[PDB]
């Protein structure tokens, strides 16, 4: 059973700074000690990040948005709000649209005409535990493609990007410590690639999903959660990797006369 | 919140050229695809002209393609439409929009301007 | 480039009376129509997207449905608030396409 969570308006937007962030190994290739010249999708340096804040302290605002030409997803938290994101077109039991959820256990990637709420959150329940999809979607068929893994996801801060090229949705993701709040740190950290999905759909949209606990929409309660969102853009990146492989530098060469002088000399 | 805001109407005399402009706010502008729509007197909705989020690939009717350019600037939140050899039949109303499109654009609401008048003669 | 045509362009109809209006493709758009309602010195507003799915805020009393070439736009009970100019449009592919528009009168 659907319910309706958002009953409040659309809040504004607010922005952070990426600085350096949202940069993944681009292929899976070893090298050392070596400048290299690359372009792909990036998230640019120094760009304004989208904060959202899907529940403010119970001001439930969860959106759906355009996916672009990929997404830098990152968030900040320890309460486990965050299960999963819906990737589609039209998010409707017209087409095919990718769900993925995570939990205690496992994580579980589907891809069918998933018919969504015009809401949807994951329904957590305390007898043991009990937990339900029936809260994201009321039916699904003709389902196409399925994967069972591990779980996907001071302070936590979780990053991922994600991106849909020649019908491979592919996820990367990094985890690191953190002590700052309202804002991303500053600092180099490549993500590393997590799973290649061979599915072969279209993406234009997506969605969050959020755990609401069962304690009919004002019985659904959580705390404030947030999370920022960042676009990528066709860009080229001097990596520069170090003698185990590890990137731990990068510039931008359109940020500045600086940097493409660096990237035209291949040095830092 | 959300507010889309035309300016840079006017009159000109045909063969001349126009700049619009559109000021965005309320909302992640840069995150989204922009349409140009016109609307002459006593006529229905024309489609004019669509630009990506990242200011990339730009699209045109084929009834101003050649001379309308379409350009925006994701630093000021501004959306530009220059029109070059204007004609008597470009009289119209035009808008800048956000147009819910769940296959180019990937828009999941529907946003208009005011609307600006545009007058050729 | 998809031609768009409306039938009827005009109509009339009292206040409870069922409301038809056709929509129809020159090519194969499956499910990607729009309906707006466009009323004398306002910005046209979304009723309908992907041929069938309502947008938030909109009554009860509007539907659609349609697919391919063929769409239909319904107003199972035409209230006065409903005298407005409707148009259909097309986002299968660029460059889009508005239809004539058909204008519903009052009775
Ligand atoms: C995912 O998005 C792509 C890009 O828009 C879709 O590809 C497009 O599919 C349509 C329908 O098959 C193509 O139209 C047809 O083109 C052929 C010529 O190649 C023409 O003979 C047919 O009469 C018709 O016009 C369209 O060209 C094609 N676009 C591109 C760039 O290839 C794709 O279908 C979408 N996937 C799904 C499941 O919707
Ligand atoms: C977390 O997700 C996993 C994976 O879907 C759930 O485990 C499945 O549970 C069903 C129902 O009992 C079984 O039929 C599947 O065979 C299980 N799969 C695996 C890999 O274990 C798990 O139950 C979920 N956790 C909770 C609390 O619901
Ligand atoms: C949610 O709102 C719709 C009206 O848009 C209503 O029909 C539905 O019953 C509501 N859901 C619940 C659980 O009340
Ligand atoms: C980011 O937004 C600020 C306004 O808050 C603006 O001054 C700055 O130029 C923007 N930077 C980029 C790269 O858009
Ligand atoms: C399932 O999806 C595929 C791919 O779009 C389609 O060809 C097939 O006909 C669908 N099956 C059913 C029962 O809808
Ligand atoms: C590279 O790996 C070795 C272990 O084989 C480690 O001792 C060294 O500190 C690492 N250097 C860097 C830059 O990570």
């Amino acid at each position: 059973q659907c319910v309706n969570l958002t009953t409040r308006t659309q809040l504004p937007p607010a922005y952070t700074n990426s600085f350096t962030r949202g940069v993944y190994y681009p292929d899976k290739v070893f090298r050392s000690s070596v400048l290299h010249s690359t372009q792909d999708l990036f998230l640019p340096f120094f760009s304004n990040v989208t904060w959202f804040h899907a529940i403010h302290v119970k001001r439930f605002d969860n959106p759906v948005l355009p996916f672009n030409d990929g997404v830098y997803f990152a968030s900040t938290e320890k309460s486990n709000i965050i299960r999963g994101w819906i990737f589609g077109t039209t998010l409707d039991s017209k087409t095919q649209s990718l769900l993925i959820v995570n939990n205690a256990t496992n994580v579980v990637i589907k891809v069918c005409e998933f018919q969504f709420c015009n809401d949807p959150f994951l329904g957590v329940y305390y007898h043991s535990w009990m937990e339900s999809e029936f809260r994201v979607y009321s039916s699904a068929n003709n389902c196409t493609f399925e994967y069972v893994s591990q779980p996907f996801l001071f302070k936590n801060l979780r990053e991922f990007v994600f991106k849909n090229i020649d019908g491979y949705f592919k996820i990367y993701s990094k985890h690191t410590p953190i002590n700052l709040v309202r804002d991303l740190p500053q600092g180099f950290s490549a993500l590393e690639p997590l799973v290649d999905l061979p599915i072969g759909i279209n993406i234009t949209r997506f969605q969050t999903l959020l755990a609401l606990h069962r304690s009919s929409s004002s019985g659904w309660t959580a705390g404030a959660a947030a999370y920022y969102v960042g676009y990528l853009q066709p860009r080229t990146f001097l990596l520069k990797y170090n003698e185990n492989g590890t990137i731990t530098d990068a510039v931008d060469c359109a940020l500045d006369p600086l940097s493409e002088t660096k990237c035209t000399l291949k040095s830092f | 919140e959300v507010q889309l805001v035309e300016s840079g109407g006017g009159v000109v005399q045909p063969g001349g050229s126009l700049r619009l402009s559109c000021a965005a706010s309320g909302f992640t502008f840069n995150s989204y695809g922009m349409h140009w729509v016109r609307q002459a007197p006593g006529k229905g909705l024309e489609w004019v002209a669509f630009i990506r989020y990242d200011g990339g690939n730009k699209y045109y009717a084929d009834s101003v393609k050649g001379r309308f350019t379409i350009s925006r600037d994701n630093s000021k939140n501004t959306l530009y439409l220059q029109m070059k050899s204007l004609r008597a039949e470009d009289t119209a109303v035009y808008y800048c929009a956000n147009l819910k499109d769940s296959r180019y654009s990937g828009s999941y609401y529907d946003y208009w301007g005011q609307g600006t008048l545009v007058t050729v003669s | 480039v998809i031609w768009m045509t409306q039938s009827p362009s005009s109509l009339s109809a009292s206040v409870g009376d069922r409301v038809t209006i056709t929509c129809q493709a020159s090519q194969d758009i499956r499910f990607y129509l729009n309906w707006y309602q466009q009323k004398p010195g306002k910005a046209p507003k979304l009723l309908i997207s992907d041929a069938s799915n309502m947008e938030t805020g909109v009554p009860s009393r509007f539907s659609g449905s349609g697919s391919g070439t063929d769409f239909t736009f319904t107003i199972s009970s035409l209230q006065p608030e409903d005298i407005a100019t409707y148009y259909c449009q097309q986002y299968d592919n660029l460059p889009f396409t508005f239809g004539p528009g058909t204008k519903v009168d009052f009775k």
